């Protein structure tokens, strides 16, 4: 789930 | 008839962001589960739940129907259930594969056809640790990665991504690419492609 | 040479008219050592990735199945469905994946449940007393007679996969009399049955 972590740094 | 038990309910509504199970939902369920992002078994549970996209939110309907179906309604029963299909990743080839395609399908960002080679390449570096199934030469898997990178291979295609599996199987060392490796076959043409870079390096 | 000569001489032993059908598929239970009534049929159904028994198997998916497998020959993949088989007794989640996958390929083209008919047919073998989920032989009697009796003439999936589960919680009559919750998140049918059988 390294993808999830990308989209938190995107919506942030 | 239509109530779910009260255990499985409370869960869903303790991870819930102003009333969606949202991607910062998902992050604190494998936390408490007790993962890392970093581990494969985080994708068996999203498969569990049957994401498509881990854009759009999780709907009740569906988080309370899967674990249901699992006889699970706490976090220590979720934890075995997935512990189990964990083992399963690592034992089973079939779940493997599946799990390996599954993988993509996630990794792809709204809008687009094909992933990116930073994220493949990521992605690929946990697929192919020693302790799963498919298992090769780390100076291939290096040479591979090194190809993509040299000869600007942005990104990468869902052909060439489940293939790549029966290629490393098929041919566990660069030796035996060379040696058995045939152009005329119907491999990805990217495949042609580092069969050709691995030829001129010899 | 991708693949070894005798995994490509075991597909074109099984081809009609060059495909590989279902004449094919018949052909290679019988070969395997199976009946067409053997569950581990299933089996070899989910290894080799079937979505329609219609469909003809293609053989680039006949052959990196059976690769990725690690066999070769005939006697290779006996060995290997004879694992499954052992599997399928043995592996209660394992049990669970072909039970489910059954009603995909129970489910004619253009249709979105199986007829009453064909469900208890199925029904009947998976629930032998050699696997997984035993029982009372008068539940699943009562199962069947309900269906009947109720004017149930088609399963949904839904039905097919909470069914199984059902059992695995409720081995008896009594136990469901006695323990059932239709308060909880069990599809109507298992309500009615439920009801029926207090009935009586």
């Amino acid at each position: 789930m390294l993808k999830l972590r990308q989209l938190q740094k995107k919506k942030q | 008839g239509s109530v779910y038990p009260k255990e499985l309910t409370q869960v869903f509504e303790h991870y819930i962001n102003n009333n969606l199970f949202d991607i910062d939902s998902l992050v604190k369920f494998i936390e408490e589960l007790g993962y890392n992002l970093e581990d494969l078994a985080t994708l068996c549970l999203a498969h569990l739940l049957g994401y498509k996209k881990l854009e759009e939110p999780l709907k009740r309907e569906d988080f309370l129907s899967t674990w249901f179906m699992q006889g699970c309604s706490t976090i220590s029963d979720m934890q075995e259930c997935i512990k189990t299909l964990d083992v399963k990743l690592h034992e089973d080839l079939q779940y493997f594969t599946q799990i390996y395609n599954y993988a993509f399908n996630l990794i792809l960002d709204p809008n687009r056809k094909d992933i990116d080679t930073d994220e493949g390449i990521q992605y690929w570096k946990l697929f192919f640790q020693p302790e799963y199934p498919v298992r090769m030469e780390p100076d291939l898997l290096e040479a591979w990665f090194r190809f993509l990178r040299d000869e600007g291979k942005t990104t990468i295609s869902k052909d060439t991504w489940r293939m790549l599996l029966l290629f490393f199987k098929r041919y566990p060392t660069i030796q035996k690419i060379i040696s058995d490796y045939d152009e005329t076959a119907a491999w990805p043409f990217i495949i042609d492609e580092f069969y050709e870079c691995l030829q001129d390096q010899q």
